[PDB]
């Protein structure tokens, strides 16, 4: 996404978040 | 054949009680702000909105500070505020102040709306007139507030199958099946509903 | 401004009958028509009059026609409050603003501003004209009374003022600030914009914007500079302010969005940069007096037309009225 | 039976004994029970994976299309049923179960080399 939604998003669920990763693999072993 | 009568007139007694004694929602909309919970219900509120409710204003209450009660303004959700660029709000046409609420609030109210910074014609009831996510637009920065400037594949199978069908009927035909989003709109969820639509408590 | 009004037109001239009317209306919970409003307001005629009809008002405003209190009615209560003590009652119904419902946003007011004038009283004015900035106004000349009025109060009023009361400045300072054709206008506008600024960054953004006619958007000191460098391209208080400022919960602004708190510096330059360009290019009270001895041509015409206006809708309800009457 | 205007659906249904799930997928009133009746039955899937490693589903579409056409919504799991057919896109919850799936995989990768 773009940097501005994600900022959007922290500031409507403040105290509910959670740290995340950008895309996933490509593959699973 | 025997008649039921007496389920007919308790019927109707009960259409006139609720014609009658009704909750005047000065009653049914209020709020006990310390302990987030309601009168005459005694359900509580979701914690999605409590900060909300606490340090923000109902519509009908902001507008009661105006004369006409604000008939010919604008006024705003906060909501859309925190989530569109665009400039998203409603202007009244009417209101309908429920009186028996000492400081007058919580009631109805209405005109006409433009979500994203798009007008309609035709003025319906609004929704959320209760709800506590709500600013007023000031006439100075009024007209600065204000300011505004197809086709998909078919999912795997069923194309196969159309293609399939095609073939059957004799025609080879290279140009391949498809579908347009552009009859099927997409009015997001934050969209507002209708008042006239919804059945009150 | 009186004897233009004073022909009110007769009506009854009994107010206990009327009183018990409304008892009556109440007593059984149906509506009341503002014609009867109307001609309470009119017949008062002694301090416990004034006092019923006040409460009558409040009953109004709590009943199936809370809408229907015509300016016309507000503006006779004015005129009664006037020629009796005017300055403790009407004052206390403007503050409760949303009980009485007098929402008189007209020559009212200015008419008030200056009986309050006339009599000295500060305080009162002061208070008034900050209703007024709450009420959504200033179309018409009586701004230019309202930022003198508030001029005055500051050659008085000058402390840490608080909260409240900070803002209410701003307000006042603001909303009557819309003066385009004098640089005094621009000052106040400025002035306005950095008592906002202060409110802002000690307290919160949502402090200033609550219950004002204000915009939640954070910046108003860049505003403000803005502002000033219009001036040029075509004082001192902001500049403690940024002083005191530059000296050593939820959130509505964004990550992305930049805090105001970490831009001080810049702005202080900023500032000063303009200030310069100022001195390169090249009392308030004083100013405000010189407007006021100029200007100031007046709405007779406007407000006798009104009037007029009102005459003919009081007479078309008694029409009604007596449409009705005959109908039963 | 006359309900308050329950809307049609499209739906799994148990029609197994304990520990032998099989389904039964089937146009039916929202406001009816799990395995009481129904519009018209449509194509049975079975869920436990049978002689050598398929689980078989069954899908009249033709009368799916129609049911559709008709107003019959569809639960979740159907969706997901349709989406992995081809019928329907794969529904994106799927999709998202899929990517933290993946997430988890890299994540214990990345523990054992560690501990290596």
């Amino acid at each position: 996404p773009p940097e501005r939604e994600l900022s959007r998003l922290r500031r409507l669920y403040q105290g509910h978040l959670q740290e995340e990763s950008g895309p996933p693999p490509e593959s699973m072993p | 054949v025997r008649p039921r009568l007496i389920a007919e007139l308790a019927r109707r007694v009960r259409a006139l009680r609720e014609q009658l004694n009704r909750p005047r929602d000065s009653q049914l909309y209020a709020v006990d702000y310390e302990t987030l919970t309601r009168p005459f219900s005694g359900r509580r509120l979701p914690v999605r909105a409590w900060a909300d409710v606490r340090r923000e204003s109902r519509l009908l209450q902001l507008l009661g500070r105006l004369p006409l009660f604000g008939l010919g303004r604008l006024v705003t959700r906060k909501s859309w505020l925190w989530q569109h660029d665009e400039p998203c709000y409603w202007r009244l046409t009417r209101v309908r102040p429920d009186y028996t609420a000492q400081n007058l609030d919580h009631g109805k109210a209405w005109g006409i709306l433009t979500f994203k910074g798009k007008t309609e014609s035709e003025a319906r009831e609004i929704e959320h007139v209760m709800y506590h996510d709500w600013r007023l637009v000031p006439k100075h920065e009024e007209e600065a507030f204000t300011a505004f400037t197809a086709s998909v594949p078919y999912p795997p199978l069923l194309r196969a199958m159309i293609i399939a069908e095609r073939q059957k009927n004799g025609d080879t035909s290279t140009e391949e099946p498809m579908l347009n989003v552009q009859r099927i709109r997409m009015e997001p969820w934050d969209y507002p509903a209708k008042q006239e639509d919804k059945g009150r408590a | 401004d009186s004897h233009k009004w004073e022909a009110r037109e007769k009506e009854h001239y009994c107010l206990a009958d009327l009183a018990s009317l409304m008892d009556k209306t109440f007593e059984r919970k149906l509506p009341v028509s503002s014609l009867t409003i109307s001609r309470l307001i009119d017949n008062i005629s002694s301090r416990e009059e004034i006092d019923h009809a006040e409460y009558y008002l409040y009953k109004f405003r709590h009943s199936p026609n809370c809408w229907y209190l015509r300016n016309w009615t507000i503006h006779t209560w004015i005129r009664q409050c006037l020629k009796y003590d005017a300055q403790d009652k009407a004052l206390y119904t403007l503050v409760n603003k949303v009980q009485y419902g007098i929402f008189p946003d007209n020559f009212t007011f200015n008419l008030l501003m200056d009986s309050f004038i006339k009599k000295e009283n500060y305080k009162d004015a002061l208070s008034v004209v900050f209703e007024v900035m709450m009420q959504e106004a200033f179309e018409v000349p009586s701004t230019q009374l309202l930022s003198l009025y508030v001029l005055f109060h500051c050659l008085a009023k000058k402390t840490d003022f608080s909260w409240e009361e900070e803002r209410n400045f701003g307000a006042s300072l603001l909303l009557p600030g819309l003066k385009q054709k004098n640089s005094v206008g621009f000052s106040s506008q400025l002035y306005g914009y950095a008592l906002l600024g202060k409110v802002e960054l000690q307290q919160g953004l949502r402090a200033v914007y609550h219950n004002m006619p204000l915009i939640w958007k954070p910046g108003y000191l860049d505003r403000a500079l803005q502002v000033m460098e219009k001036v040029a391209a075509s004082e001192a208080l902001d500049v403690l302010g940024a002083v005191l400022k530059a000296l050593t919960k939820l959130v509505e602004q964004l990550d992305i969005e930049e805090t105001e708190q970490s831009k001080l510096p810049q702005y202080l330059e900023r500032f000063k940069a303009l200030h310069s360009k100022l001195q390169a290019l090249g009392l308030t009270t004083q100013l405000v007096k010189e407007k006021l001895s100029t200007c100031e041509a007046e709405d007779i015409a406007t407000y006798e037309q009104n009037l007029q206006q009102w005459h003919l809708d009081l007479v078309q309800l008694i029409q009604r009225e007596q449409q009705q009457r005959e109908q039963a | 039976k006359a309900y308050r205007g329950g809307h049609l659906t499209i739906r799994l249904a148990l029609g197994g004994c304990t520990n032998r799930p099989f389904y039964r997928i089937v146009a039916a009133h929202n406001k009816c029970p799990r395995d009481g009746r129904f519009v018209e039955q449509l194509g049975s899937y079975d869920p436990l994976p049978n002689s050598h490693g398929e689980k078989l589903v069954a899908l009249n579409l033709d009368r799916i299309r129609h049911w559709i056409g008709c107003g019959a919504h569809l639960s979740k799991p159907m969706e997901k049923l349709l989406g992995l057919a081809g019928f329907f896109p794969l529904h994106p919850m799927m999709i998202t179960n899929a990517e933290r799936l993946r997430r988890k995989r890299a994540r214990e990768v990345l523990l054992a080399s560690q501990k290596t």
